[PDB]
């Protein structure tokens, strides 16, 4: 029985553990994402310093909770992995009793609800990772992308990016994307994802992972050569002037 | 460099409202610092200022001056008055690795 | 003693003003005479009424100060 | 006499006095301007009026409109870093 | 450093005084309780233009005749809503009756004391109380429409017009001369929307502004972006002249 | 010294007193004021209700834990319900197993047991609130003044909160008056009005600012509100 | 003494300042405290001789500088038409 | 910072400061007691201080009774003494519950050794400010003395001592045993052993005491008791004759 | 390195707990209490601080009781002294549960002693800052013990603690030489009232109330009773004449 409290109230009215937990997200691996009318795309990166990574033994940064539901995170890897297992166990329980596949709205409030407990319970450290929950709903083609935060507050975002140099890359997603006219083509959502990752990490042929989510329980994982094709088309057309 | 040690009465708020931070130099500013040192420094026709600034740690004015300084020592040890393009690339990696590399890799 | 320097009608009752306060030293009781003496000047009165001393005591000082909130 | 930081009601009349000298749009509200800035020393409020007639020039406005005070107050808040 | 059980020399707690600061740094929930109903409204305060107003909801529904809002930090609000609906929905099981709004407020305030270092008035512990301010409304068959305020300290009062969050000093200052005894549903919806536009930083729209109404026969209702925009244009036409 | 000796309520002081125990008394003085009186039969609790705005209501300061027994709180409002809920459980336990009304003397013994445990073990804190408890049994009326430090004393009548010494002035000189009044609930209420009137430095008590509760042998515990107290104003 | 330096004009002497409400508006508590000990004796001092007491020998003003602490003395001196003499501590140190 | 003298942790010098301060609390009462062994029996004598005239000499005892055989001698405050007294009487009873015969002498010293370690090893328990001394007659080795310190250590002793003056009492006991080349004292009757311990006690101290200023424990074979006020007075009169 | 008084388990360099020494100071700030140990019984006496005339006599009594055969009195904080008696009363029924016999004085002495010594070991709990004085009559006789906040108690022919214990201990020692054999229960009440008035010199700022209770064999037959009737009236007038 470890009873020692952690979360307190700062003189300004905030929590010290919550403030420093969000700093680990901005200092972690940056991950972008977008969603169109019929599709949603979640991009990632890989450290270019020392790369021995083999494609088979490298764990994917975007976890798959359900056939039509995907889960990505930018932040602490190990603290997120515990919630990834609990999300898949809850997906089994939600499909068991209720006989319904887990949705994005239910998974968001669950992860935000679990993270909320560790913040309000003395003796456990709150998580320092902010997960990005995406995917579709049963018999629904509308993409649901909800931003889960370590504090427990969640919202919906069409284009959201958290990680290093986040304030700079978010300015590109506002000009290159509109709320009233989202791209209806699954290929256009991939091009908008690459354009956001070219301003952070140079090169990045095999260092970028892009996951495409399709309706009717279909997920197409782009290989290393398939992602490089979209990189060449954008870089050659960016240099026209 | 630090305004915390200055006299707050000497600041006289409302007379001076302008506090300008420091911004990192772009590709254009870095070529200006190189043009001063590489002017007298011997360089072949394969030495271009755009290649050196392409891959860089975004060094300040002190490390950029030290980059061309280390490149001159490679020619002195080999007893040659003409510095090739390999010395600028070799000296660029040494100064880049003396500032930030892995940032003590971590954060799970 | 502080009421001797103040010019009044000599209606001050020492029993009523003593129980109206809580633990005031010799320096704090002197400030009550100064505050209550200037209250009558706001209404244009030269002398100081005995109820003006209560107004200085009923004024909020040294205990709750200007903070009234939370429990009540 | 003890001095304290002025609240939303305390700063409501402060910005209205300083705006009387300058010529701005009278259809604005100074109670919202004082709400954007938290509790701060009154000496720092004078620097806000000096920044009101500046950003308005960038917008090609000889007078300070309602949107001019939005970017002017948000500029001095991040400068204090408190 | 400093424990949660340390009392201030004025008879208060340090952690409780700092918990109220997070309320004034959040959003503003404005509501007014009238005889014909209760009108509630909030501002979502979207920083980035890419934020959608569909996911964020500051006004939930505990019961058909009972509803509440939230302001300040919205993280700790989702926990109390689960416990508030627990003593509410199950009240139809135990007593088979609509739970009193005042009785529901007492259950919310009793769950804000769960903090502390774990002396036992209760079994399981809690790190810190909820830093959210809950404005609780509702209607019953006895006293009529009731509007309370759930504070993290546990004190609660019945307010006819209550604006929590950052609009505590700004909105309540105008409620003195703009509120009186006899009120209608049309005057209540326009007075809340007019104050909501004045307390908001940017221009008010149908997204960040979401209103609500409390009715006896129909119950708790939510106006969408289309119905909210109807009151926006109607307010500008009536306020254009004088 | 000062904050150096406080890690908790457990740590002592060179003066033989606990600072954290004394801090609970400050919450009673700056809160609401409550006045009560009794002689041989009935009891009249005069309590005041404050608020944070003129458009708000007045929170009830009188908790009813029994038909023949009641109390009044001056202090923290939500923290007083914790002690009353335990009192309500003891009344139901005494009316079920023992099938006997809980006496006022034995009620105060169970109330002080909660605050003493929080001032003993580490991590606990006492919840400062004033308690004036009344009631009637086969002996007579009993008014026990309860303190958050565990102190309890039976008195004819007393007052706590702001201007507590002002209301005790009337009860001291009239102590030989109201004790001879038995079976007259009207004069017992009028005596409490004159005691609280001298302690008011703010304004007069309206219909919603005056809460009067009375309990007795033939008359049960009733909470007067609205125009019920207008006859004594 | 060889102490005479004709620098004594370094201070700022403003007779009957025209500034009434600048930083003073919005703060009620600071106004009422300076009305009894300044405005009244500078207007009708004869009532204080009958009152029996004397004004305080000093007024302690503590708080953040430049917030209107100095302008508060100029506001109360407007109705009484009093000469405002300010001694700056920065120029006072020599 | 100062956590070395607050809670028990490994110090840069390798010493536990919190436990060492408990030894200095043993000398607060200033009680010097020695334990000697006869042939078939063992006799222990402890000092008794009565500062207040209102004290009851029958209630005040520095030597308790664990059972009909094994005794206990404690030097220090009574609250820390009863902590080890309740466990010693319980563990002696728990032995015959799971076994059924009498606990030996060295067993009780080991049972109380691990318990005194719990105070030293665990930070939330403070070490006792008393020293345990157990004397009895073993069914095999005969007379034996086991003195359990608050440190949790126990070893066989010929004749031990405690208190601030233990250095002077030990010196007297060393010169006596080296001449006889035996650990204990050889005597038939147990009454003469009481006079033997008093002789070495007076020469080490240098002062005399009354019947109420001393407490003489006597552990015989398969029997244990404590001399009353009239029995201790008889020992002081009997030793007055001859030597 | 200071901070030895911030915990109960931390020992001072001299080997004396500071929290134990601070508990004695709390006794000197409370109402004093005395006691008399007779042959066939024991006598307890304690005064009360009178704030005003609102206090109703013979209602709130600081003298506790254990079953019918044992009385108890404490000097110190109110909640600390009353909670310790509740632990002894609940455990007294457990003794009659298993052993069927009424609990004697020596069995009740170690009953309260194990709790006080337990709070000094655990730093997370606060020890009792009150001095408990209990006594009664058992099969072997009548005994009077005085418990201390440090958990130290022994036999006492008289018990004096609190603020006025300095002048109270002098009178208890004189009664031993004046009556080496024993003392009657009726005379002990009159003698205990004079000791209370002797310590009243520091209490002269307010009024006083005397509460005396005793339990004996040949009179109460092992029953805790309070002094009332003409026995209390004659005891007050006897001590007031000797004190002045």
């Amino acid at each position: 029985g470890y009873d020692r409290a952690l979360s307190i109230f700062s003189p300004d009215g905030h929590i010290f553990q919550v403030e420093y937990a969000l700093e680990a997200v901005k200092r972690g691996t940056c991950a972008v994402g977008v969603k169109g009318k019929n599709c949603v795309v979640l991009g990632c990166e890989r450290r270019s310093t020392l790369k021995l990574q083999d494609t088979r033994i490298t764990p994917s940064k975007v976890s798959k909770i359900d056939s039509h539901v995907v889960l990505s995170f930018s932040g602490l890897n190990a603290d997120s992995r515990i919630l990834i297992e609990k999300a898949r166990v809850e997906a089994q329980s939600h499909r068991l009793t209720l006989e319904d596949p887990v949705t994005v709205e239910y998974l968001t409030r669950y992860v935000a609800g679990v993270q909320q407990r560790y913040t309000q319970s003395g003796g456990v450290r709150p998580f320092g990772v902010s997960t990005l929950i995406a995917g579709f709903d049963p018999r629904d083609d509308e993409p649901k992308l909800y931003q889960t935060e370590p504090s427990g507050i969640y919202s919906s975002w069409s284009a959201q990016t958290i990680g290093r140099n986040s304030k700079t890359v978010r300015e590109f997603l506002e000009k290159n994307y509109d709320r009233k006219e989202p791209p209806a083509t699954v290929e256009e959502c991939v091009k908008l994802t690459v354009r956001s990752l070219l301003e952070v990490v140079q090169t990045g042929a095999k260092n970028i992972e892009i996951t495409v989510v399709k309706p009717d329980s279909d997920i197409v994982a782009l290989s290393s050569e398939e992602i490089n094709q979209y990189v060449t088309q954008i870089e050659q057309e960016k240099q026209e002037q | 460099n630090k305004i915390e040690t200055l006299d707050p009465a000497l600041i006289r708020p409302g007379r001076i409202d302008r506090k300008i931070l420091f911004e990192n130099p772009d590709l254009s500013t870095k070529k200006k610092i190189l043009g001063i040192h590489t002017s007298k420094m011997n360089l072949s026709e394969d030495v271009n200022l755009e290649t050196l600034v392409t891959t860089k740690d975004d060094l300040s004015g002190a490390d950029i001056q030290a980059m061309c300084t280390e490149a001159g020592l490679l020619a002195l040890r080999e007893r040659r008055m003409q510095v090739t393009a390999e010395d600028f690339k070799q000296a660029k990696e040494r100064v880049m690795k003396n500032k930030v590399e892995e940032n003590l890799e971590g954060l799970y | 003693i502080h009421s001797r320097k103040m010019t009044t009608d000599d209606d001050i009752n020492w029993q009523e003003l003593a129980r109206s306060t809580d633990e005031f030293n010799g320096a704090q009781l002197k400030a009550v005479t100064v505050e209550a003496g200037m209250i009558a000047l706001r209404n244009g009165q030269s002398s100081v009424k005995h109820e003006d001393f209560v107004e200085g005591i009923s004024e909020v000082q040294a205990r709750k100060s200007k903070s009234v909130s939370f429990y009540a | 006499v003890e001095f304290s930081l002025p609240d939303l009601e305390g700063r409501a009349n402060i910005f209205r006095i300083h705006s009387k000298s300058m010529s701005v749009e009278r259809g604005i509200r100074w109670e919202l301007i004082s709400r954007l800035c938290p509790n701060s020393t009154g000496a720092e409020l004078r620097s806000v009026c000096t920044e009101a007639g500046m950003f308005a020039i960038r917008a090609r406005r000889k007078v300070a409109t309602e949107k001019d005070f939005l970017k002017a107050v948000d500029k001095v808040i991040s400068g204090y870093k408190k | 450093d400093r424990g949660v059980s340390t009392f201030s020399p004025e008879g208060r707690l340090f952690q409780v005084e700092y918990s109220l600061e997070a309320i004034k740094l959040g959003s503003t929930a404005i509501g007014i309780a009238t005889k014909e109903g209760v009108v509630l409204g909030v501002e979502k305060r979207a920083t980035s233009p890419l934020l959608e107003s569909d996911s964020i909801e500051k006004i939930v529904e505990i019961d058909r005749h009972i509803g509440c809002a939230m302001s300040g930090l919205t993280a700790d609000a989702r926990s109390m809503i689960e416990h508030a609906r627990t003593a509410a929905v199950t009240h139809n099981l135990y007593y088979d009756e609509d739970i009193n709004v005042e009785s529901l407020t007492q259950s919310v305030c009793d769950l804000a004391l769960r903090f502390g270092e774990g002396a036992s008035g209760e079994e399981r512990l809690m790190s810190r109380p909820f830093g959210v301010a809950l404005l609780i409304a509702g209607h019953d068959a006895d006293d009529g429409y009731q509007l309370f305020h759930a504070e993290p300290s546990g004190t609660f009062y019945r307010y006819n017009a209550k604006a929590i969050g950052s609009g505590s000093e700004g909105a309540q200052a105008e409620l003195l001369n703009e509120w009186h005894s006899s009120l209608t549903l049309k005057e209540a919806e326009l007075l809340v929307l007019k104050i909501l536009k004045q307390v908001m930083e940017e221009k008010l729209d149908e997204n960040n502004a979401q209103l609500s109404c409390i009715t006896k026969q129909d119950g708790f209702k939510i106006y969408d972006n289309e119905k909210t925009a109807e009151l926006i244009k109607e307010l500008k036409e009536k306020e254009a002249a004088e | 010294f000062r904050n150096n000796y406080d890690g908790d309520t457990v740590t002592f002081s060179p003066t033989g007193r606990l600072f954290q125990v004394e801090y609970a008394l400050e919450a009673i003085k700056q809160g609401s004021v409550t006045v009560g009186l009794r002689s041989n039969t009935h009891a009249v609790l005069v309590a005041l209700k404050r608020n944070a705005d003129e458009l708000s209501s007045y929170q009830k300061k009188i908790i009813k834990c029994d038909e023949h027994m009641g109390l009044s709180l001056a202090g923290l409002a939500p923290d007083a319900r914790v002690l009353s809920n335990y009192l309500r459980q003891q009344c139901n336990y005494s009316s079920l197993v023992f099938n006997r009304k809980l006496a006022v003397e034995r009620a105060g013994h169970l109330l002080c047991d909660k605050a003493q445990k929080n001032t003993q073990s580490y991590g606990g804190r006492p919840y400062g609130v004033g308690l004036l408890i009344i009631g009637y049994d086969k002996s007579g009326a009993h008014l026990l003044e309860f303190q958050p430090s565990g102190n309890v004393t039976e008195l004819y009548g007393t007052a706590i909160g702001a201007r507590s010494q002002g209301a005790k002035t009337y009860l001291e000189r009239t102590l030989d008056t109201f004790i001879k009044i038995d079976g007259n609930p009207d004069e017992l209420i009028k005596a409490g009005v004159e005691a609280i009137s001298q302690s008011l430095r703010d304004e007069s008590l309206t219909v919603d600012n005056l809460s009067i509760a009375i309990v007795g042998k033939d008359t049960p515990f009733t909470i007067y509100d609205g125009e019920a107290v207008a006859k004594y104003i | 003494p060889p102490r005479i330096d004709p620098s004594v004009t370094m201070m700022t002497v403003e007779e009957k300042p025209d500034v009434t409400y600048s930083d003073v508006g919005g703060c009620k508590d600071q106004i009422e405290k300076l009305r009894e000990v300044v405005e009244l004796p500078l207007l009708s001092p004869e009532r204080f001789a009958t009152l029996g007491i004397d004004p305080p020998k000093g007024i302690l003003l503590y708080g953040p500088p430049g917030t209107g602490k100095t302008l508060c003395a100029r506001a109360v001196a407007n109705r009484t038409d009093a000469t405002f003499i300010r001694v700056i501590g920065s120029e006072l140190v020599q | 910072a100062g956590y070395d003298r607050h809670i028990t942790i490994f110090s840069p010098e390798g010493r536990l400061y919190q436990v060492e301060y408990a030894f200095k609390a043993t000398n607060q009462t200033n009680i010097n007691s020695l334990a000697v062994r006869g042939k078939d029996c063992t006799v222990v004598i402890s000092q008794k201080k009565v500062p207040d005239k209102l004290l009851d000499p029958t209630t005040v005892s520095y030597i308790f009774c664990i059972s009909r055989t094994i005794g206990m001698v404690v030097n220090g405050p009574i609250p820390d003494a009863r902590n080890a007294a309740l466990r010693a009487k319980a563990e002696a009873a728990e032995f015959r519950y799971k076994y059924g015969y009498d606990m030996p002498c060295d067993v009780l010293a080991k049972r109380m050794a691990n318990l005194s370690q719990i105070y030293t090893q665990r930070a939330y328990m403070r070490p006792l400010g008393v020293i345990l001394t157990f004397v009895s007659v073993d069914e095999e080795l005969g007379p034996s003395i086991y003195k359990t310190d608050p440190a949790g250590y126990y070893v066989g002793y010929k004749a031990t001592a405690t208190g601030p003056k233990q250095q002077e009492i030990t010196t007297n006991l060393e010169n006596h045993f080296k001449k006889s080349k035996i650990d204990h004292i050889n005597e038939e009757s147990w009454e003469k052993v009481v006079e033997f311990a008093i002789t070495h006690m007076i020469d080490a101290l240098g002062t005399e005491f009354s019947k109420n200023d001393l407490e003489v424990g006597v552990a015989t074979k398969d029997k244990f008791f404590t001399l009353s006020a009239e029995n201790i007075e008889e020992r002081l009169v009997a030793i007055a004759e001859q030597d | 390195g200071t901070g030895y008084d911030l915990s109960n388990s931390v020992f001072s360099p001299d080997g004396r707990n500071f929290q134990v020494e601070y508990a004695v100071k709390a006794v000197e700030n409370g109402t004093t209490s005395i006691g008399i140990k007779c042959n066939d019984g024991v006598v307890f006496a304690v005064e009360k601080l009178i704030t005003s005339k609102l206090l109703v006599p013979q209602k709130n009594v600081k003298i506790q009781v254990v079953d019918r055969h044992i009385g108890c009195v404490y000097s110190g904080l109110i909640p600390d002294g009353r909670h310790l008696v509740n632990r002894g009363r609940e455990e007294a029924a457990s003794f009659k549960k298993l052993y069927k016999t009424p609990i004697p004085i020596p069995a009740f002495a170690d009953r309260l002693g194990q709790y006080v010594q337990a709070h000094t070991l655990y730093n997370s709990v606060r020890p009792f800052g009150v001095s408990t004085i209990f006594g009664g009559v058992d099969k072997n006789g009548a005994h009077l013990y005085m418990l201390e906040p440090s958990g130290s108690y022994w036999g006492y022919k008289g018990a004096a603690t609190g603020k006025g214990r300095q002048s109270a201990k002098a009178e208890l020692e004189k009664l031993v030489d004046h009556h080496p054999e024993g003392l009657s229960a009726r005379e002990a009440v009159k003698q205990a009232a004079k000791i209370i008035y002797l310590a009243h010199e520091d209490n002269k700022e307010k009024d006083f109330e005397l509460e005396i209770s005793w339990c004996s064999l040949s009179e109460t037959n092992g029953l805790h009773k309070f002094v009332k009737g003409d026995l209390l009236q004659e005891a007050i007038d006897f001590a007031q004449k000797e004190i002045n």
